[PDB]
């Protein structure tokens, strides 16, 4: 059945910059003079859309920034320019034989100026305190890029594990992401300590951003 | 404009079958094959088959023929598909899909909303709500992040709505991860100090999988 392996699986381009996305079949995808090899744009969250067919056709209402290119075995989509709601995955597929085949997408990312997060920490509420249950949670928010180390300290010595991570996908208006980083301890756990940080380690700063609070008040 | 508006999702023990729709509006359904694809969290894109609705024939994918059965209802210009022998490795997002372009190698010019999948045996569980506000005595600075944590429910989704969509543009949605075989995300939104307090601020929670809603208030502790 015809491979296309799709190049990059992931790529960092900047707003006004050219994104080039490549796609190579293990068969010639031509017949009829035609090459059957269509592009899809899938924002997450979202359906696929289609943006080229055989190679090179823009579909309606897909604007002129998208374009396809190759024959055979090789073909390239460009994106130019790029804009920050590109954000995707984009996949190549071939249908000149059965079954039809994908390529294992290409992740676009929108490259753009380091941004610290705005963190933000949040002891066990009542509420979940009176189930027996205590997580502690700290919001991480719009920062760049999406690498960063978040740390839990519990009066000091650091704890793993019961640390769930997790991000959002990059904003498609502001390129940025958030992350929120849960602590789960019983109530018991919880009720025996008395200071919590949540410290975040990113790439704007050698220096950790903490976040704290103390039970006791 | 042509719409395919698949069925909701679907929790479905191991072993057992699911079966799904597929609705076509804004042309003759007759008028179209019908392909399905499969996409498995949240990567890899696979075709299913093809139905001829008006006619037909259909045809599978070889690695798809124990597995996948497809349908029409001309009538009501609904698509079928069904899926036997359910494993964890049918947990996974079914789209169906348009045919376009004159002939058999025609690309996918519309696709439908698609339907989840979760092949588990964990029972259907509603989330534990709980609010995220300053704090201890004090806010800090000039904006202030508030939030619902949403917990131990089963399956996936929630929708978490704040001041039933007033706030919008500062809100972010955490995808959900598996802890103990039950769910956990969270969501936060971002308002000025100068309006909170004084200025309440609500989230909804629903799990439709439960039929449960949940409101809670940002108090301050
Ligand atoms: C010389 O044979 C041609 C020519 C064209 S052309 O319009 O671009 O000249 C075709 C254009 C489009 C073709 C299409 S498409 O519209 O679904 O892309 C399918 C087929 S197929 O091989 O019969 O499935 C074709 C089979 C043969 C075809 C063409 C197609
Ligand atoms: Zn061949
Ligand atoms: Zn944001």
């Amino acid at each position: 059945d015809i491979v296309l392996t799709q190049s990059p699986a992931s790529l960092a381009v900047s707003l006004g910059q050219r994104a080039t996305i490549s796609c190579r079949a293990s068969e010639s995808v031509d017949s009829y003079g035609n090459s059957f090899m269509h592009w899809y744009q899938q924002k997450p969250g979202q359906p696929p859309k289609l943006l080229i067919y055989r190679a090179s056709n823009l579909e309606s209402g897909i604007p002129a920034r998208f374009s396809g290119s190759g024959s055979r075995t090789d073909f390239t989509l460009t994106i130019n320019p790029v804009e920050a709601d590109d954000v995707a995955t984009y996949y190549c597929q071939q249908s000149n034989e059965d079954p039809r085949t994908f390529g294992g997408g290409t992740k676009l990312e929108i490259k753009r100026a380091d941004a610290a997060p705005t963190v933000s920490i949040f002891p066990p509420s009542s509420e979940q305190l009176t189930s027996g249950g205590a997580s502690v949670v700290c919001f991480l928010n719009n920062f760049y890029p999406k690498d960063i180390n978040v740390k839990w300290k519990i009066d000091g010595s650091e704890r793993q594990n019961g640390v769930l991570n997790s991000w959002t996908d990059q904003d498609s208006k502001d390129s940025t992401y958030s992350m929120s980083s849960t602590l789960t301890l019983t109530k018991d756990e919880y009720e025996r300590h008395n200071s919590y940080t949540c410290e975040a380690t990113h790439k704007t700063s050698t220096s950790p951003i903490v976040k704290s609070f103390n039970r006791n008040e | 404009e042509v719409q395919l508006q698949q069925s909701g999702p679907e929790l479905v023990k191991p072993g057992a079958s699911v079966k799904m729709s597929c609705k076509a509006s804004g042309y003759t359904f007759t008028d179209y094959y019908m392909h399905w694809v499969k996409q498995s969290h949240g990567k890899s894109l696979e075709w299913i088959g093809y139905i001829y609705p008006n006619n037909g024939g259909n045809g599978y994918n070889q690695k798809f023929k124990g597995k996948a059965t497809l349908t029409v209802d001309k009538s009501s210009s609904t698509a079928y598909m069904e899926l036997r022998s359910l494993t964890s490795d049918d947990s996974a997002v079914y789209y169906c899909a348009r045919r376009g372009g004159y002939g058999i190698r025609g690309y996918f010019d519309v696709w439908g909303t698609g339907t989840t999948v979760t092949v588990s045996s964990a029972k259907t569980t509603p989330p534990s709500v709980y609010p995220l506000a300053p704090g201890c005595g004090d806010t800090t600075g000039s904006s202030v992040t508030s939030g619902c944590l949403v917990k131990g429910y089963f399956p996936e989704p929630v929708t978490v709505t704040w001041n039933s969509g007033s706030l919008s543009s500062s809100v972010h949605t955490f995808p959900a991860l598996l802890q103990s075989g039950l769910y956990t995300m969270s969501s936060s939104v971002t308002v000025p100090s100068s309006t909170w307090p004084s200025q309440t601020v609500t989230c909804s929670v629903a799990h439709p999988a439960s039929s449960t809603t949940v409101d809670k208030k940002l108090e301050p502790s």
